[PDB]
RNA sequence: GGGAUAAGUGCUGAAAGCAUCUAAGCAUGAAGCCCCCCUCAAGAUGAGAUUUCCCAACUGGUUAUAAGAUCCCUCAAAG
RNA sequence: UUGGCACCUCGAUGUCGGCUCAUCGCAUCCUGGGGCUGUAGUCGGUCCCAAGGGUUGGGCUGUUCGCCCAUUAAAGCGGUA
RNA sequence: UAACUUGGGAGUCAGAACAUGGGUGAUAAGGUCCGUGUUCGAAAGGGAAACAGCCCAGACCACCAGCUAAGGUCCCAAAAUAUAUGUUAAGUGGAAAAGGAUGUGGCGUUGUGACACUGCGCCGAAAAUGUACCGGGGCUAAACAUAUUACCGAAGCUGUGGAUUGUCCUUUG
């Protein structure tokens, strides 16, 4: 009994009791959150998929809301005195999938 | 035996043939045989 | 290029001579007399056989 | 995220045996190289050989097309000055067919450290008898 | 000639792989009680007795 | 001395009722090709093979020992 | 080969000819195999396949090339800074 | 949705290839000189094997999402051993002429012979370290000609989140 949820312009194969990591959602720490973009459900249970299954949904607890590891964005043009350094901590939110 | 890039019948009993993908000229007068068309 | 002739260690190869003849097979002294002079030093092992030609 | 990668304990490997009678050399070699690298199976990952072991038999019976027996000179250089060697496919088919098919297939696998592992999973015999009875080889037909 | 490129301190140690010196090949003297070097006179006390 | 061949010479034969060494098919034909002759070669990691020898005492493994090879010494046909 | 251009090298890419050592191409000088000859034979001429091996020693000139001498089966033509 | 003016500040005055109109040269040159354009200069990404200038396309940053561009789908190497109809036997494809020639297909005109145009092929076709003019294997279809689909394919576009500049106030958002 898994599913495929469309969350942030990306699909995710999700089973229960699993912790998942998604782009930033507006909710705060420790909250429920219902996924509606579910395109395909069921493993050993059933195999039903439409553009969106439209009968099934998912519910997750908003476990945490943070920022990934700072990747430094460095790059340069050789012999032409041009270089550029940036930083980036892409923000994420981690969720526990409570029910399907 | 003439080996030149233009074989054409000289006297009216010389006949053009092919052999091994080469254009030959068989002829009774033995001067008149040619190949490499 | 490989095969360029350069200084290095010389001699010691397994060389073969051919078409020698047998002047005399001295039995009871157990020697053979061959026409010529064969590879190897004195006391050097030599294997004699019949010509391949 | 989630993308299954093949490990040493995930992988399986199977034994196939393909008649090389009546097949064009390259039309068969492509199929065989596909099998060797291992992308007939869904657990394909690049950094490991999830492919199979293959036993090509009847290598003294492959067919060329057109004037390729007398043409199609195989060359090889000995790295000595001026020493280049040659052999036509007709003379390599009667003298050593098990090198004909091997060279065809191994030119279609990558030249890497893992491509040589896969390169030495090919077992080519000129004949109908292969000594790998103890391996449970399977039939295989050209897809 | 002169070196075209300075030698790493890896290639150096590889080349000095064989810069060992073996032990001498010694034994113990049955008379002196101590280590001598084989086929030599005993350093400590006297005799060879060979 | 062979086996396959280049130029070459053909033999049979239609395409083309004939002619035709060629398309099917079959012969012959070079100091040249591959052999044969000489050597090196299993690090040929595709690591081949034949013969002979050796093989026990304790705690999952280890030990010294065996057959064997050396350290050390006298040397040269080797360096 | 004689040139044309001026693209690399002027904080350096050393000249011609010999000596040592060669290696490659074939547009073959000899030796091997053929066709045609205005090829009687010997001896040739001109094409065709062929690169396995061989291809001299002196005089004169810095000399290369070049002429001469005495032979040879032959005294090849080129590339590799 | 730029333009001009008046001010402060500069840099540039060695240009290159590609297409094209010319001069010069020899209807030589990656030659040289000018008109027009593009790119490089100062431009990363994909294709051309490798390759500033060739074809596609302009990188704010993250993403293990989707759609296309030149170019491609037998294997190396992602996606058609797709589809319908024909041509080519040379490995042509995958270096080159004058000229030669019962190669072969189309089409038309002609008295089984002869002809004009044509499609694709053959010969002409010889160089030096090593095959060595498809990138390699290999190919008789995995080559050509015309038409249908599918798909792969970029840092292009889209989706999501984020960061700085702006302009409009729906509601200073």
């Amino acid at each position: 009994m898994f599913a495929i949820i469309e969350t942030g312009g990306k699909q995710i194969k999700v089973e229960e009791g699993q912790e998942i990591f998604v782009e930033k959602l507006d909710v705060n720490e420790g909250d429920t959150f219902t996924f509606d973009k579910v395109l395909f459900v069921g493993g050993d249970s059933v195999k039903v998929g439409a553009p969106t299954v439209e009968g099934a949904t998912v519910t997750a607890t908003v476990n945490k809301q943070g920022r990934g590891k700072k990747i430094t964005v460095f790059t340069y043009k050789r012999r032409k005195n041009s270089k550029r350094k940036k930083g980036h901590r892409q923000p994420y939110t981690k969720l526990t999938i409570d029910k399907i | 035996m003439k080996v030149r890039p233009s074989v054409k019948p000289i006297c009216e009993k010389c006949k053009v043939i092919k052999r091994k993908g080469k254009v030959m000229v068989i002829c009774e007068n033995p001067k008149h045989k040619q190949r490499q068309g | 290029f490989k095969g360029q002739k350069m200084p290095g260690r010389m001699g010691g190869n397994t060389v073969t001579v051919q078409n020698l003849e047998v002047v005399q097979v001295d039995t009871e002294n157990k020697v053979i007399l061959v026409k010529g002079n064969v590879p190897g030093p004195k006391k050097g092992l030599v294997e004699i056989r019949t010509s391949i030609k | 995220r989630q993308t299954f990668m093949a490990n040493e304990s995930n992988i399986e490997r199977k034994w196939y045996v393909i008649d090389a009678e009546g097949q064009t050399l390259g039309r068969l070699s492509s199929e065989v190289a596909s099998i060797l690298r291992g992308k007939n199976k869904v657990t394909y990952t690049p950094h490991v050989d999830t492919g199979d072991y293959v036993i090509v038999i009847n290598a003294s019976k492959i067919e060329f097309t057109g004037n390729k027996e007398t043409d199609k000179v195989y060359y090889r250089h000995s790295n000595h000055p001026g020493g280049i060697k040659s052999i036509t496919a007709g003379e390599l088919r009667r003298t050593n067919p098990e090198r004909l098919i091997e060279n065809s297939i191994k030119g279609m696998l990558p030249s890497t450290r893992l491509g040589e592992k896969q390169g030495k999973k090919l077992f080519v015999y000129g004949g109908a008898e292969h000594p790998h009875a103890a391996q449970q080889p399977e039939n295989y037909e050209l897809r | 000639a002169v070196p075209k490129r300075r030698t790493s301190k890896t290639r150096k140690n590889k080349r000095r792989t064989h810069f060992k010196i073996s032990v001498p090949g010694m034994t113990e003297c049955p008379n002196c009680g101590e280590y001598k070097l084989s086929h030599r006179v005993c350093k400590n006390c006297g005799s060879y007795n060979g």
